[PDB]
């Protein structure tokens, strides 16, 4: 069984830092490419950054180039999230999405609205 | 006379045939002193 | 022994509906629509339930099929594996809508069976993107950090009349397609890109233009020339 | 020899129907008349084994209005030595290029039979082009291994010609058709060339049937207008003597599809030079593949035979020449069926695939 | 809230389920099997290779009697060859060329296509006339349909990408009954030959065990790690082998309610599209992406051998019900028949 | 969606409530079926040239 689940988050103060994990488990972490989505309330999903199997292709998307941080943990089978210099416009739930088929550079249906391969994410608000 | 480059092979069997005696032994070439006209 | 030569009879008339059926299949150049969320692909066709939609026009005496996929659900990484023989893909992008539209590119280019066909790019609504940059109300900056230190390059032709704003704003945008289309496909495939509205005529003509590419360099792939 | 030299002071007898020399026969040739200060210039004559027939004769009337005079006898002679200078010397190199010739025909044989069992092996590789490529090898086969019969069971052997059988014409006859036939298919493929990539590239699926027109039933035409004329014209012994001029009829219209060829070929460099424009290639990587494309279809397309239509009078010259051309035309095939049939992606991966089991 | 106390008890069930399986789990199969004689060195060669078809096959079907057989290309055409005399018995044209499964009824008469259209059209083969014409269009489904299987001459089942399965009653064109429960397309189904159940497998890596009559799901399989492509049921009708984009097949039992063994090697990177048993079911074909068909022992999941005849990926392959031969479609617009 | 994840609760129930028997008696069921079958696998083993049609 293929199952994603995700930790961290929770309610903050503008300008602080979130970390999120995203325990892997039923697959082999290693070989796969791991991307991340939120979905805020009042819109659809949309795609935050990735990493390559081996972390040596690291792409963001254009909001959070500059403040967040993707790592992986290859033997401890984890994915990590570093966020920082949050703004209230982040707030979303974030999953980790998996690439639907090892070995493979395209990842397909990654933000579509129902994914087989996604896990229960976790509510992240930033307030006063 | 053909000179053209398709007519090489056919140029070259000719001189074969006529310079050269059936390949085989060499004849001495034909005066051209002062006695020949 | 009268049975298996009524076979063989029967066998020999289907050869000759197969031999004239072969001769149309290669007289028709197939195209995939592709166009994404409300980017205007449905305008494309309508200005020249049930699973898949078949349009046919003929342009310089050149048969075309084009299939647009509706009533299929938003997984398309298993029905597109079809479309791996067809001419071209026409890809139209709305100019996050923009990024969805980049990572959906980079998946078709990088696909084990979409590597050697080839894509063409449609930039549509170019008119809506030429009164946003210029009303000034959304910003490219924060949605496109690069933007910032991007310049307009030497091989851009602007229309008549277009402010340098405009033109900056829609060749980077076109531009990072280019990115992901110079990153991979080591001549086993092209992308095309035109920057095309919605009610222009001179899509078809576009079309077929680039089809006489695509054909052109896979006759020269043949004969190792290219 | 001597029988026709007779001949020729028959008719040289039957001829002539400040002081100028008169016209004379000095015993191998008849001369006409010559003015005052002039050095004539005709081709030597064939009576002699050891004569040239392509060297000249030189001969000097002074102003005075005599002959030249040898200083050893002072008698009316003609400086025949230019004829026979350099005999021997082209000798050893008609025997150096009958043997390279030899050997790049049975090479060419060899590979060219390698690449069309390879080819009708191997149905996945079929397609359009295929066929034209495979009966390209088969009248390269063809015209081949009747070069090489006629080399060798024609030329070192006089006591045929001499007998001038009517077999031997035959053979004659269809080594010319297999030649017309290969350089007219060489034409085919490169108006097929022409159709894919230049003009007419949307969904080309062209009629074969004018194609096997041209390359297998026109130059059966000329071939049999040409046999019609010497057996009417220019009957000799055997016709194989390349003096007359009667073998322009197969080989004008040779030349003219080769140079049409050569058009094509420049319009498809072009077509590929602009298509690698298109796509901002590097200057360098763009000249080199222009010139790895006019390198490898040169030998498909015949081109050899266009560029290089001339023979240099220099002796070095000429040599180098002659060693040049017989290099390509006898190597040819071996070249096209290495390019076209091991060099290709498709064959090499089948070939590939198939070694596995 | 109401919907975590659900995720939280759904977690609990899960657990449950995990602990009755691993409880189950007594010996596996590798030391039950681990005494036997191996299966020994294989060896298949091409008898006959269909051509004709103009572009690339997606599904075969071979028939009841082991002779005629049925192959469904991409461009647009339905061919019934006689595998005996390798002739062509009939052609039939299809309105749509996406098409992407296909099926032959067991007594003959009729054939099946389905694709992109989202419609599945039955072929009458005994018409008057004598020329085939098309007797049933069914529609209600809002996917791509990926395979089909017939129960008799009057009942279909079939498969489709909206994550739902459906059973169809000629002559009326309504669908009797509904499956649900999956979240991934539904890529391929096959029938027990009991014909009282079925499996289908899903792209959420899941396989579920539906019961025709009654239109519930018993039992749900997991184990896989990508998107499950094929699935054929083994010949006594208690267990199944599916093929998935992780390179790895696995077989899972009815009655063990887990997966049994998994075939996998280091050189097999490349995912599996068809998969089949043989007659006695100690043998497992499967098609994969790298041009290659390989044939799995089913009790030792030690490689008996290798099919190297396609110069494209093997899309669909089956084996006559006598189990005589087996022939495999391929997208390089060629079937062969491998005996 | 609250009757989505509900639905998936009662079906996890229905599974739970069948009955399994050890992996041990459940495998060695299909190793006895391949043994009955195993002389009548034409695959399996080879058939001789005249009996087999494919010929």
């Amino acid at each position: 069984q293929v199952q994603l689940q995700e930790s961290g988050g929770g309610l903050v103060q503008p300008g602080g830092s979130l970390r999120l994990s995203c325990a892997a488990s039923g697959f082999t972490f290693s070989n796969y490419k791991m991307n991340w989505v939120r979905q805020a309330p009042g819109k659809g999903l949309e795609w935050v950054s990735d990493i390559s199997q081996s972390g040596a292709s690291i792409s963001y998307t254009g909001s959070v180039k500059g403040r967040f941080t993707i790592s992986r943990d290859n033997a401890k089978n984890t994915l990590y999230l570093q966020m920082n210099s949050l703004k209230p416009e982040d707030t979303a739930v974030y999953y980790c999405a998996r690439c639907p088929a090892p070995f493979t550079r395209d990842c397909f249906d990654v933000t579509s609205t129902t994914y087989a391969y996604r896990g229960q994410g976790t509510q992240v608000t930033v307030s006063s | 006379k053909c000179n053209t480059a398709t007519c090489a092979t056919q140029r070259l069997a000719e001189f074969l045939r006529h310079s050269s005696n059936n390949f085989g032994p060499i004849l001495p070439p034909t005066n051209v002193g002062s006695n020949t006209p | 022994r009268n049975e298996e030569k009524a076979q063989r009879e029967a066998n020999k008339k289907i050869e000759k509906q197969l031999q004239k059926d072969k001769q149309v299949y290669r007289a028709t150049h197939r195209l995939l629509l592709l166009g994404a969320g409300e980017s205007g692909k449905n305008t494309i066709v309508k200005q020249m339930t049930s699973g898949i939609f078949e349009t046919k026009f003929q342009v310089d005496k050149v048969n075309f099929h084009m299939f647009d996929v509706g009533a299929q659900r938003d997984e398309r990484r298993k029905w597109i594996q079809c479309f791996n023989d067809v001419t071209a893909i026409i890809f139209v992008v709305a100019s996050n809508r923009l990024q969805a539209a980049l990572k959906l590119f980079d998946s078709i280019w990088n696909n084990k069976w979409l590597r050697d066909t080839s894509v063409i790019l449609f930039l549509n609504k170019q008119d809506l993107l030429a009164e946003k940059v210029l009303a000034g109300k959304s910003k490219i900056e924060d949605y496109f950090p690069e933007f910032a230190r991007y310049t307009t390059p030497e091989d851009a032709t602007p229309e008549p009349g277009e402010d340098p704003r405009v033109t900056r704003a829609k060749y980077f945008i076109r531009d990072e397609f280019l990115r992901i289309s110079t990153a991979s496909g080591d001549g086993r495939h092209y992308c095309y890109p035109h920057f095309t509205c919605s009610v222009d005529t001179e899509n078809i003509r576009r079309v077929f233009n680039d089809c006489r590419d695509i054909i052109q360099r896979m006759h020269l792939r043949q004969y190792e020339l290219l | 020899g001597r029988k026709k030299m007779m001949d020729a002071q028959y008719k040289c007898y039957d001829r002539m129907q400040g002081p100028y020399c008169n016209r004379t026969w000095d015993g191998w040739l008849c001369w006409d008349d010559t003015p005052a200060g002039v050095l004539s210039y005709q081709f030597c004559p064939d009576y002699f084994p050891d004569f040239d027939p392509s060297e000249k004769v030189t001969k000097y009337c002074d102003e005075k209005g005599v002959w030249f005079k040898h200083p050893e006898n002072n008698r009316t002679w003609s400086n025949y030595t230019m004829c026979n200078a350099f005999t021997p010397e082209k000798l050893k190199n008609a025997y150096v290029l009958y043997y390279l010739a030899i050997v790049g025909h049975s090479l060419s044989i060899f590979t060219l039979v390698i690449s069309l069992g390879i080819f009708v092996f191997f149905r996945s590789l079929g397609c359009q082009r295929v066929t034209l490529h495979k009966n390209m090898f088969l009248t390269y086969i063809l015209n081949s291994m009747i070069i090489i019969i006629h080399l060798v069971e024609v030329v070192p052997n006089g006591e045929l010609v001499r007998r001038d059988p009517v077999s031997c014409k035959i053979l004659h006859f269809f080594h010319q058709y297999m030649m017309a036939c290969n350089y007219f298919w060489m034409l085919c493929e490169g108006i097929y060339l022409h159709t894919l990539i230049v003009v007419a590239v949307f969904t080309e699926k062209q009629r074969l049937r004018w194609y096997y027109l041209l390359g297998w039933g026109f130059p059966l035409v000329p071939t049999t207008i040409h046999a019609i004329t010497r057996a009417v014209y220019f009957n000799d012994n055997c016709w194989l003597s390349v003096e007359t001029h009667l073998l322009y009829i197969i080989h004008g219209p040779v030349m003219a599809a080769l140079v049409v060829n050569f058009f094509f070929l420049l319009n498809i460099v072009r077509v590929l030079v602009t298509k690698m424009r298109e796509t901002h290639e590097a200057e360098s990587h763009m000249y080199l593949k222009a010139v790895k494309a006019t390198m490898i279809l040169v030998p498909l397309l015949g081109i050899q035979f266009v560029v290089f239509p001339w023979r240099p009078s220099n002796k070095m010259l000429g040599k180098i020449y002659d060693y040049v051309m017989h290099s390509l035309i006898h190597f040819q095939g071996f070249f096209v069926a290495t390019i076209y049939c091991f060099c290709n992606n498709e064959v090499q991966t089948t070939v590939k695939r198939q070694w596995a089991q | 809230s109401e919907l975590d106390q659900l995720r939280q008890e759904a977690e609990q069930l899960k657990n449950q389920i995990r602990d009755a399986r691993k409880a189950c789990a007594d010996a596996t199969l590798s030391q039950i099997t681990n005494n036997i004689d191996p299966v020994g060195r294989i060896q298949m060669r091409t008898r006959r290779t269909l051509r004709g078809h103009l572009a690339k096959i997606y599904a075969m079907h071979w028939g009841t009697d082991s002779r005629l057989l049925v192959s469904a290309s991409q461009d647009g055409k339905l061919i019934i060859w006689d595998s005996y005399t390798t002739n062509k018995v009939h052609a039939i044209p299809l309105r749509s060329s996406w098409v992407m499964t296909c099926a032959y009824a067991p007594s003959g008469n009729y054939v099946a296509c389905g694709g992109l259209d989202n419609i599945c059209s039955i072929y009458n083969l005994k018409t008057r006339e004598g020329n085939v014409r098309v007797s049933r269009e069914l529609a209600g489904h809002t996917g791509y349909l990926s395979c089909c299987r017939f129960l008799d001459d009057n009942q279909i089942v079939t498969s489709s990408g909206d994550t739902t399965c459906a059973l169809w009653d000629i002559e009326t064109g309504q669908q009797t009954t509904t499956f649900t429960g999956h979240t991934g397309d539904v890529m391929s189904l096959s029938l027990a030959p009991d014909t009282r159940l079925f499996v289908s497998g899903a792209c959420d890596a899941s396989a579920k065990l539906w019961d025709v009559r009654e239109g519930m799901c018993r039992q749900t399989f997991t184990g896989h790690e990508s998107d499950i492509n094929a699935i054929c049921f083994f010949p006594n009708g208690n267990a199944f082998a599916t093929g998935s984009d992780d390179a790895t097949c696995r077989l899972f039992d009815l009655r063990a309610d887990q997966e049994l063994m998994t075939y996998s090697h280091d050189n097999i990177i490349c995912g599996i599209t068809s998969v089949s048993f043989s007659k006695s079911g100690r043998l497992l074909l499967a098609g994969y992406d790298d041009f290659n068909c390989n044939v799995w022992d089913a009790l030792k999941a030690d490689r008996a051998g290798v099919l190297a005849g396609h110069d494209n990926r093997v899309s669909c392959l089956g084996v006559t019900d006598d189990g005589m031969a087996v022939a495999t479609g391929s997208w390089d617009s060629f079937l062969k028949i491998w005996n | 969606s609250i009757a989505q994840a509900r639905k998936l609760v009662e079906q996890l129930k229905m599974e739970a409530n069948i009955d399994r028997i050890k992996v041990s008696k459940a495998a060695a069921d299909l190793m006895a079926y391949c043994e009955a079958h195993a002389k009548e696998d034409p695959l399996l083993t080879p058939v001789p040239a005249s009996e087999n049609p494919f010929r």
